[PDB]
């Protein structure tokens, strides 16, 4: 496990999002947190009927690939990941539990280099080394509580650093599974 | 190690904004006024610092004239002056400084103004997207003391130095050219590599 | 009263002077600071994080800038890639955060640490030679003289990532070259080209001086 | 003599500076202060006093300005009155001393305490629903959803005054609505209309910052 | 505030004033100093080293300036050389480091120490009289009165170097003359001319005052 910034979240089940099909032309995907869980589940039922909110997260990413596929994935959390357009639309700014595709993974839709993401809590998914990457992120904000609907704490970025390669005949799509479990969640202001 | 501390990294007062009075002007406090300092502050996500401001006023030719000036600081939430005789000038809750151009430059200190616990440079949400609401430090308004029109043209330079800098959540440094002061968008068609290239 | 005289250098404004000035709001209490996780106090902590080193900074095309993060290894005693151990000067080290922070300072000195990551099929095997030449030495003419210096023999059938530690740098610079010790051997049904990712960082003894914009 | 230099920021006049100045009458003795009863040291004491909240700020006529201090209750599941829990913004809270002192400051935060007083005949009975909706929530569509939130059921046949405590406010705001739980029942010979007086105050944890004229 | 008045002599710039001024780089750390061998703290150490005294400052020709470092002794009661014991004034003492540093000061006082070195064949023998005359005394008319004063009888068949200590000098000056006590006797096959080298220095009690460019 990677404990983000060395702090365990302080003061509740696994959620499985849609699988993402990693291909030869894939550029990357990003999910906005906790907006990814607002629309779905009992957790998202509290988010839309409460004023304030605070919670950590336990993001777990898995890739199901054989021994004849190759590639590397960089999974990293970026607190306050603001999008920079070539204003963004709503669907691009806060995509639901379906992420969005990066059009410019080099600048990461924010004018910042992909090469320097390792300064953030991250793990490498190398298909010949491991298929799992789990990151424990605490609550990060300037205030103890914040609105879950109008503000995203961080954005989980999953970018193919090296393209997926395979021989013709093998499965051309590698599913990517993300399982996130809210940890030390709090709510207030029942509306 | 003592060289690379945050205080040393963010010391060395830099020119933030120049004011021309060829009879008053408002200058909203903005650290980004220093041209090369935005890319330095964006390297973290949160900040908490106190600022020292220095006002060096002179004519466009740099010559020093015997004129009285008033710089008033309106804290966040206060209304701005709309003319040279507005009632906002005499308000006691907007601190002022009266200094002649002969005296050494005025030097005032402004503490941490944000209602939050840190200045945040990226808002991943709405209060219009990306509008960090509680990052407003205040405003500095400059006018020449007097009712009639002043006899000299003035240029006012502002130098700001942060003390007691604290930072959080480091992030990758900007590599693309900046386009707008508020949102971080770039030029997609004219996208460039981080550095130089070679042939092999 | 108390007799004093103004020494030379009064009424001057030194933009580096750290004298305490009068508060504009004496009665103001700023909001007390809370514990935000991940507080940084020294930039050396941000210099000691591994970061992608664009060794393959050949392409400049807009739709293929992403190909610079890694350099290919595919199908004997040949030269794969070569780059200088120069964090601050122009070149591949511009991409890493250490090489970007070196542009904010004038002098730096210490030990580097550059790791490589192999991104091939699990059934792919082979060996590669990573040699470092001290400052002044030219690029070796072949693997025979490349092995004589400081080097590591990296086989990626067993270990997928190796670390090469640059002994010492300061602001001629050292050279790092990578050689095909053995050809690229792969089974039937596995991709015939692979990639290597270079992650560069600084050791605990790296320091900087003379901050410069 | 003792060597000093004038640092930048001398000969300036900061209107907030608290430096001690020379007395104009050094030999004067001001008359010693006596104990006058009712000395106030902190304005929070003046903020913690209950004060009439003009919920019924509909009329503006000169001869009927006195009708704003109370709102009528007279002759089932209807809406009596609604007001925002916003001490500083324009509205009913302008009348109370807390809401007037909020205009002298920029930021405030804490818990309120709004009490109601029923001013009907002793033989008059009935029930009324006082619901508070957290910030963001809209006005309830009916008493059925008004009861689900935070509320008190106020019957004035037994108790003539009730207190509703607003949990927390800061500078969207909360809503307070009052509903007819049951109709107004009165005996023969007693007046068929009554009035309710709202007295609003601040708890012990209310504070203000950034004084502003 | 604290009452002071500017005493006369303020806002002046005295080029000899040693007042501490504001650093231009407060956050700079200069590189720590290492132990370089041969550290000098007082110039008197550099004054206490023996140094060639060009007694034979007769020639000025470009190709023969090297002949001034020594004066010849070759083939009875005659005068060899004479020079003044004046480190600072113009003359032979300009060549020594003591006599060059005396030009940077106005006043000096103490004891000198002038040694001679004979540079003849090992089989060459003879005697020479080195007499010192106190200040005021004229040059002696002959060796008979030269011996009566302070003198040493130097024979170089036994000892090849002798030291003459000047008692005391200050800024009339003393005289040092060298006489042929006996003729120059040499065997067959050895050179018939020899040379003497004068090495002059200062004792431990030499001091200087009033530094002057």
């Amino acid at each position: 496990i990677i404990v983000g910034y060395g702090e365990w979240p302080s003061y509740n089940r696994f959620y499985t999002l849609d699988t993402k099909l990693w291909e030869k032309s894939s550029k990357g995907w990003y999910w906005k947190f906790p907006d990814v869980l607002t629309e779905t589940g009992v957790f998202g039922q509290n988010a839309q009927f409460h004023y304030l909110y605070r919670s950590g997260f336990c993001i777990h990413v898995q890739c199901n690939a054989s021994k004849f596929h190759q590639g590397a994935l960089l999974v990293a959390v970026l607190p306050e990941y603001v999008i920079g357009t070539v204003h963004p639309p709503y669907k691009q700014t806060q995509p639901g539990a379906d992420g969005f595709e990066l059009q410019h993974p080099y600048v990461l839709d924010a004018g910042i280099p992909i090469s320097q993401l390792t300064v953030c809590p991250h793990q490498w998914i190398n298909l010949r080394t491991n298929n799992c990457a789990t990151i424990i992120v605490p609550y990060i904000n300037a205030l103890p509580f914040d609105s879950a609907l109008n503000h995203c704490n961080f954005g989980l970025l999953v970018v193919p650093i090296s393209p997926l390669d395979y021989d013709q005949g093998a499965t051309p799509v590698i599913p990517i599974t993300i399982t996130l479990a809210p940890m030390c969640s709090e709510f207030a202001g029942l509306r | 190690t003592a060289e690379t501390t945050l205080d040393s990294f963010f010391s060395r007062a830099g020119l933030v904004g120049e004011i021309d009075l060829p009879g008053y002007a408002n200058w909203d406090i903005d650290i980004t006024g220093y041209a090369q300092m935005r890319r330095k502050v964006e390297l973290f996500t949160y900040m908490r610092f106190d600022a020292e401001f220095t006002f060096v006023a002179c004519t466009p030719t740099g010559e020093v004239v015997p004129q009285l000036l008033q710089y008033m600081f309106v804290p966040p939430g206060a209304p701005k002056p709309d003319s040279r005789e507005s009632l906002a000038w005499q308000t006691a809750t907007n601190p002022s400084v009266f200094v002649k151009l002969s005296d050494p430059p005025a030097q005032v200190s402004v503490p941490f103004m944000s209602p939050a616990s840190a200045y945040q440079w990226f808002y991943d949400g709405y209060p219009e997207y990306g509008a960090m609401p509680n990052n407003m430090m205040g405003t500095f308004s400059v006018r020449t003391v007097g009712t009639s029109k002043s006899k000299y043209p003035l240029v006012v330079r502002i130098y700001m130095r942060m003390k007691h800098v604290r930072a959080w959540i480091p992030r990758p440094m900007r590599n693309q050219n900046y386009l707008f002061k508020a949102n971080p968008n770039y030029a997609g068609n004219s996208i460039k590599p981080t550095g130089a290239s070679r042939t092999a | 009263g108390f007799p004093t005289e103004l020494k030379p250098g009064t009424n001057q404004f030194l933009t580096t002077d750290d004298g305490v000035s009068a508060p504009i709001l004496p009665n103001f209490h700023p909001t007390p600071c809370i514990h935000i996780p991940g507080e940084v106090r020294n930039l050396l902590e941000l210099c000691q994080v591994e970061t992608i080193l664009e060794v393959n900074n050949v392409p400049t095309n807009a739709t293929s800038l992403m190909e610079r993060l890694r350099f290919p290894v595919s199908a004997k005693g040949e030269l794969c890639a070569v780059f200088r151990a120069d964090p601050g000067r122009n070149g591949p080290w511009q991409s890493t955060l250490l090489g970007q922070l070196c542009g904010y300072y004038t002098q730096w000195s210490g030990s580097l640490e550059v790791t490589f990551m192999f991104t091939g099929s699990f059934m792919a095997t082979g060996k590669m030679l990573i040699a470092y030449t001290p400052p002044g030495g030219p690029l070796p003419k072949d693997r025979a003289t490349a092995m004589l210096g400081t080097h590591v023999i990296w086989d990626f059938g067993l270990q997928s990532s190796v670390t090469l530690v640059i002994p010492w740098i300061s602001n001629t610079t050292g050279l790092v070259s990578i050689w095909y010790q053995t050809n690229y051997v792969v089974p039937i049904g596995a991709p015939n080209t692979a990639y290597i990712i270079a992650l560069a960082a600084a050791q605990k003894n790296f320091t900087m001086k003379l901050c410069k914009d």
